[PDB]
RNA sequence: UAAAGAGUAACGGAGGAGCACGAAGGUUGGCUAAUCCUGGUCGGACAUCAGGAGGUUAGUGCAAUGGCAUAAGCCAGCUUGACUGCGAGCGUGACGGCGCGAGCAGGUGCGAAAGCAGGUCAUAGUGAUCCGGUGGUUCUGAAUGGAAGGGCCAUCGCUCAA
RNA sequence: ACUUACCAACCCGAUGCAAACUGCGAAUACCGGAGAAUGUUAUCACGGGAGACACACGGCGGGUGCUAACGUCCG
RNA sequence: UGCCUGGCGGCCGUAGCGCGGUGGUCCCACCUGACCCCAUGCCGAACUCAGAAGUGAAACGCCGUAGCGCCGAUGGUAGUGUGGGGUCUCCCCAUGCGAGAGUAGGGAACUGCCAGGCA
C-alpha cells in the first residue's frame, strides 16, 4: 500500500538475515532452513565486509520471495524467546515429578498422545531413575530422560 | 491521490523526411505501432523502428487498398 | 442412399411441377445433419460429457467432437477454452441414413406424440428440432444410462423462404404437425 | 439545480472562451433569446431565469434549452496555501460565446415572448437579443 | 468467400516475393483444366506462359487435370523458358496445399533443369 | 472416413412387428426387433 | 523471485554452459534441450534443470 | 497537459512495473469475434449452435497508448535462432549507458523451395564500477620446477530502493 | 384479457460541448535538395582560457489560481 | 484487328454497396464416381484425389438504375505568420496562406502483359 512501508519491512527481514550469519555453526542446523539458503549463510562471514553487504543482499533477496514465519518461529524457539517454547519446557520437566516419582502411572499420557515414544527403553529409563534417586547417588541419568523426551518433542524420526 | 510523476518520453515520430538522401543501415521513423509500413528496399526493425536497406533518397509514399503509408527508398 | 434415390425419382419432379422452377437443380438439396449436446453441469462432472459423447457416438457412425467455451463469463463460473458440451457433424452419404432411423423409427417411438412441430424456423429455411428422452433410440441401450438427457437435430438446406420447407419435407414424409 | 449526475473526469481543465458561435439560427421554434455578451452560466443561473420566465408563459406552446453546464469548477478551502492539490468540490458552471442562442419559445404571441424573454434577461449575468425565426 | 479465402491467403507470398524483387511462377487450379505462368519481379508484364489448353498438348493426354498430365503441361514451360534465359523461377503456394496435381507441376519444372 | 477412430458398420437386417422388413445403416448388433415403423403407424387416424 | 535461475550444462565432456530461468514449482522435471556448442562445433543436449 | 520536428516543468489529472513464458519463441499450414434477430431442450441475461447485416467496435499474458487482416488475434506438427565470434551504419542522451541493426564465418530448426529465426506486437519487468563463489586459459608465477597469489573470459553475486 | 393524469430502454431528425475523441483539417515551425543576390566564414572539427547553472517584466498560446493578483510553472 | 472469358499488376471507393436484366460450344463456380498419394485431439460443406452426366440455382463477369456510400468546386466563413491599433479576460486594421462543413456538379471506372474461344 505504500513502497516505503514495504521498505521498512524489507529492511526488518534485512537485519533477521544479518541474525542468521553471526549464529553458530553447531546452532545453525537446528532451523529448517533450505539448502540454497544454508549454502549461502557459510560463504556469508568468511567474505569480507563488503562481500557481506552483497551476501546480506543476496540473504535478503531469495528469503522475501518465500514464506517467512516457520523460519522466524523456529529461530525464536532457538533464541528461546518465543511464548510456547518456554511453556513446553516448563510443561516437558512438570511430566518429570509426574513420572520419575510413579513410573507407571504418567507413560499413559505419552503413548496415547505421541506414537514414536519407545515405551521399552521409556520404562528402562525409569528404573534408572529410581535407583539412584533411592540410592542418593548424583543424578548421571536424570539429564539423558530430559534430552529423550526433548528430542521426540520436535519429531526426532 | 499522490500524482505528479510521469515517465521520460523517448525520442520517436517522423525523424527522416522524405527527399533527403541517407545511408545504408539509418533509421527513418522511430514508432511505437505500424503508422508507417516498410516499402521498397526498407527494412522494419524488432520495436517497429523503420531502418534503410540500401543507400538512396527516402520517399513517402500512401499504397495498399486500406490507404496504409508505406516508406521506401529509391538508388541515387 | 434409398432415400436419395427416394430423392432422385419422385421427389424432384414433384417440386417443378409445383414452384415451376427454371433449373432442375435449383431445388435445395440437404447439406449436413447437426447433433448438438449439452450435459447438465460439465463442472459438476467431467464423465457425463464423457458419456454423452459415447451415446452420440452410439447414435451415429462416427466419433463425435467436444466443444469449448465460446466466451468465458465471470458471473456463471464459466472459463474459456474449458469443454462445455459435445457435438458432431454428419456430411456424405450420412445425411440420407440417418434421415430414416429418425423419422421411421425414433419419432414414431416418442411417447404422447401427436405431430412434429410445424413452427421453429428462422426465416430462411432451415428446421430445428429439440428432442427428450433420446432413449427411444435402440442404440442408445436402457440399462446402460446413467440420467436422462436429451438431443437437438437441425436440418440444413440451401431454401430461401421457410414455405420451401413445407415442401420439402413433405417430400421428406414428416407426417403433420 | 441542473448538473449531470456522471462525469467522464472528476474536474477538467479551466480552458478558454475564444471563438465564434455555432447556433445562429433557431431550428426548433419561433422565437429565441440569444446572448450577445460573453461570459459563463451556471446552473442556478439556468434554473433562475428558467424558473422566472416559467411563470409568465401558459403551459401551451413549448420551451426549449439550448445551454448545458458540461464545465466542472473547484475551489481552494481556507488556510491553504498554493498546492496540496487541486481545489475541492463547490459548484459547476458553463461556457458561454456571444452568438449562439441560449433559451427557445413557441406557442404564445410575440407580445408574451417579449415580456417574458425581458424577465429572464435581467437575471441572466450578461446581454441578451430577441430573434425570430427565418425561412431556411 | 470460396474465392477471397484463396486470395487472402496467398498475398503473404505475393508481398514476400515482391520485396525480394525475384521472379515468381503462380499456378491457380481450376477442376478441368490448369494454367501455368512465369511473371517478371516488376508485376506488370510475363516473360513465359504455357498452359494446358493449347491444342499443341490438348491431344497427348488422358484428362486435362490429373497428376499425368500436370508433369506435361509443367515440363512444356519449363521446356520454353530455357531459351528465354532467366534460368531461375521462384516457386509460390498461391493458397493451395502443396500436395496432389501440384506436384508434378513443380517436379517437372524441377526436374527439367529450373533452380528452385 | 477415418478407420479405428469410428464405431463398426456391421450390416442388420430390422423388422417392426407389423411386417416391414428393412436394412438399416446402425450398430445395435445381431439384430434389430421394433415394434413401429414409418407406415403402419396410426398417426393419421389419430389427429 | 518465485522463479529460480538455473544453469544448462552440455550434455558432453566440456565446461560450458548456459544461464537461464526457469520456475521450478510449476515445472519440477528436467529440461531436454539441446543448443549450439562453440568448443564442440556442434549442437548437444542440455540436462540438469533445477 | 505540450502551443502539428524533437524535447518542455509544477503539491497538474489519470494510472502501472521489480514479473511471467522452455511456450505464451521460430517456421510451416489452417482459421477469423464482440453486440443483436429467428429457431432450438433441462437452460437461465453465455453453455455449444443452423441461418443472418459487421471484417474487428473481440482479442492482442499485465496499466495505458500506438499498431495488428500479409494478421502481431486463434489452432496443430516439428522445434530451440532465447546459438557462437562479429557486425559496416544510424538514433538517443554531456557522458557512462541504452535501442535499431543490413550483412559475414560455422552449426542448426521449419517448409519443397523462394526465405524466416541473434526471443515474446512494441513501449516499464531493472543496477556501472570496486570487491566475493565456480569453470576454463601453463596468461603470469619476485633464484630454478611447482605451488600460493594475480590477470583475462562467461557466470550466477542489490529494496546499493537515497 | 382490459385500463391508467406514473416512469422509460432502443432507433429516428435536429441542437451543443470535450486536453486525456478525430470519419476532416490549416497558418507557422521543422528536415532535405536546387538557385540569383547579400552578409569581415557569420558554418563545422580540434586545442587554450573562462564565466554562469538565484532571473524579473511585457506580448503571444497554456497549466494552477476566481483568466483574483507587482501570482507560480511552461515554449 | 474487333467481341467474350481467365490469370498476374498499375491506382485504391469518380474503384464500392443495393436493385433489375444477361451468360454456358468456349473460359469459370456448384453438382457425380471415392482401393490410394496428403493426416486428424471431429465427418470429404471447407481445404487433397481417379471422372464431364446435369445445371447456370448460389457465386462471378457484363449492362442499366444516382437509393446509399464516395469525390468535389467557385465564393463565403472560422483560423493564422508578419507589423500597428483598441473600451486589451477579447477584437480591428494592411498584407500573405487560406479551413472544416454545405451547394452546384461529377460519378454505375480507367490502364499494362499473357493465354483461350467466336469473327
Ligand atoms: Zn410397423
Amino acid at each position: 500500500v505504500s513502497k516505503s512501508e514495504i521498505k521498512r519491512d524489507a529492511e526488518e527481514l534485512k537485519r533477521l538475515g544479518a541474525e542468521i550469519v553471526d549464529l553458530g555453526k553447531n546452532a545453525l542446523d537446528k532451523i529448517p532452513l533450505d539448502a540454497d539458503l544454508r549454502a549461502a549463510i557459510e560463504l556469508a562471514q568468511r567474505i569480507k565486509m563488503e562481500g557481506r553487504r552483497r551476501q546480506l543482499q543476496l540473504i535478503g533477496k531469495m528469503l522475501r520471495q518465500r514464506d517467512v514465519e516457520p523460519i522466524r518461529q523456529a529461530l525464536d524457539k532457538l533464541k528461546n524467546r518465543h511464548n510456547q517454547q518456554v511453556v513446553l519446557f516448563h510443561k516437558l520437566e512438570n511430566l518429570r515429578d509426574r513420572l520419575i516419582d510413579q513410573g507407571d502411572d504418567a507413560i499413559a499420557e505419552v503413548l496415547n498422545l505421541w506414537p514414536d515414544a519407545d515405551r521399552q527403553q521409556l520404562r528402562t529409563l525409569i528404573r534408572n531413575a529410581k535407583k539412584e534417586k533411592e540410592g542418593n547417588k548424583p543424578p548421571k541419568s536424570a539429564r539423558q530422560i530430559f534430552q529423550y523426551l526433548r528430542e521426540l518433542a520436535e519429531n526426532e524420526g | 491521490t499522490r500524482n505528479g510523476r510521469d515517465s521520460e518520453a523517448k525520442r520517436l515520430g517522423v525523424k527522416r523526411f522524405g527527399g533527403e538522401s541517407v545511408l545504408a543501415g539509418s533509421i527513418i521513423v522511430r514508432q511505437r505501432g505500424t503508422k508507417f509500413h516498410a516499402g521498397a528496399n526498407v527494412g522494419c526493425g524488432r520495436d517497429h523502428t523503420l531502418f534503410a536497406k540500401a543507400d538512396g533518397k527516402v520517399k513517402f509514399e500512401v499504397k495498399g487498398p486500406k490507404n496504409r503509408k508505406f516508406i521506401s527508398i529509391e538508388a541515387e | 442412399a434409398k432415400l436419395h434415390d427416394y430423392y432422385k425419382d419422385e421427389v424432384v419432379k414433384k417440386l417443378m411441377t409445383e414452384f415451376n422452377y427454371n433449373s432442375v437443380m435449383q431445388v435445395p438439396r440437404v447439406e449436413k445433419i447437426t447433433l448438438n449436446m449439452g450435459v447438465g453441469e460439465a463442472i459438476a462432472d467431467k464423465k457425463l460429457l464423457d458419456n454423452a459423447a459415447a451415446d452420440l457416438a452410439a447414435i451415429s457412425g462416427q466419433k463425435p467432437l467436444i466443444t469449448k467455451a465460446r466466451k468465458s463469463v465471470a458471473g456463471f463460473k464459466i472459463r474459456q477454452g474449458y469443454p462445455i458440451g459435445c457435438k458432431v457433424t454428419l456430411r456424405g452419404e450420412r445425411m440420407w441414413e440417418f434421415f430414416e432411423r429418425l423419422i421411421t423409427i425414433a419419432v414414431p417411438r416418442i411417447r404422447d406424440f401427436r405431430g412434429l412441430s410445424a413452427k421453429s424456423f428462422d426465416g430462411r429455411g432451415n428446421y430445428s428440432m429439440g428432442v427428450r428422452e433420446q432413449i427411444i433410440f435402440p442404440e442408445i441401450d436402457y440399462d446402460k444410462v446413467d440420467r436422462v438427457r436429451g438431443l437437438d437435430i437441425t436440418i440444413t438446406t440451401t431454401a430461401k423462404s421457410d414455405e420451401e420447407g413445407r415442401a420439402l419435407l413433405a417430400a421428406f414424409d414428416f407426417p403433420f404437425r | 439545480m441542473l448538473q449531470p449526475k456522471r462525469t467522464k473526469f472528476r474536474k477538467m481543465h479551466k480552458g478558454r472562451n475564444r471563438g465564434l458561435a455555432q447556433g445562429t439560427d433557431v431550428s426548433f421554434g419561433s422565437f429565441g433569446l440569444k446572448a450577445v455578451g460573453r461570459g459563463r452560466l451556471t446552473a442556478r443561473q439556468i434554473e433562475a431565469a428558467r424558473r422566472a420566465m416559467t411563470r409568465a408563459v401558459k403551459r401551451q406552446g413549448k420551451i426549449w434549452i439550448r445551454v448545458f453546464p458540461d464545465k466542472p469548477i473547484t475551489e481552494k478551502p481556507l488556510a491553504v496555501r498554493m498546492g496540496k492539490g487541486k481545489g475541492n468540490v463547490e459548484y459547476w458552471v458553463a461556457l458561454i460565446q456571444p452568438g449562439k442562442v441560449l433559451y427557445e419559445m413557441d406557442g404564445v404571441p410575440e407580445e408574451l415572448a417579449r415580456e417574458a424573454f425581458k424577465l429572464a434577461a435581467a437575471k441572466l449575468p450578461i446581454k441578451t437579443t430577441f430573434v425570430t425565426k427565418t425561412v431556411m | 468467400d470460396k474465392k477471397s479465402a484463396r486470395i487472402r491467403r496467398a498475398t503473404r507470398a505475393r508481398r514476400k516475393l515482391q520485396e525480394l524483387g525475384a521472379t515468381r511462377l503462380v499456378v491457380h487450379r481450376t477442376p478441368r483444366h490448369i494454367y501455368a505462368q512465369v511473371i517478371a519481379p516488376n508485376g506488370s508484364e510475363v516473360l513465359v506462359a504455357a498452359s494446358t489448353v493449347e491444342k499443341a498438348i490438348a491431344e497427348q493426354l488422358k484428362y486435362t487435370g490429373n497428376k499425368d498430365a500436370a508433369a506435361a503441361v509443367g515440363k512444356a514451360v519449363a521446356e520454353r523458358a530455357l531459351e528465354k534465359g532467366i534460368k531461375d523461377v521462384s516457386f509460390d503456394r498461391s493458397g493451395f496445399q502443396y500436395h496432389g496435381r501440384v506436384q508434378a507441376l513443380a517436379d517437372a519444372a524441377r526436374e527439367a533443369g529450373l533452380q528452385f | 472416413m477415418k478407420k479405428d477412430i469410428h464405431p463398426k458398420y456391421e450390416e442388420i437386417t430390422a423388422s417392426c412387428s407389423c411386417g416391414n422388413v428393412m436394412k438399416i445403416r446402425s450398430t445395435v448388433g445381431h439384430d434389430l426387433n421394433l415394434d413401429v415403423c414409418s407406415k403402419c403407424h396410426p398417426f393419421f387416424t389419430g389427429k | 523471485g518465485i522463479r529460480e535461475k538455473i544453469k544448462l550444462v552440455s550434455s558432453a565432456g566440456t565446461g560450458h554452459f548456459y544461464t537461464t530461468t526457469k520456475n521450478k514449482r510449476t515445472k519440477p522435471e528436467k529440461l531436454e534441450l539441446k543448443k549450439f556448442d562453440p568448443v564442440v562445433r556442434q549442437h548437444v543436449i542440455y540436462k540438469e534443470a533445477k
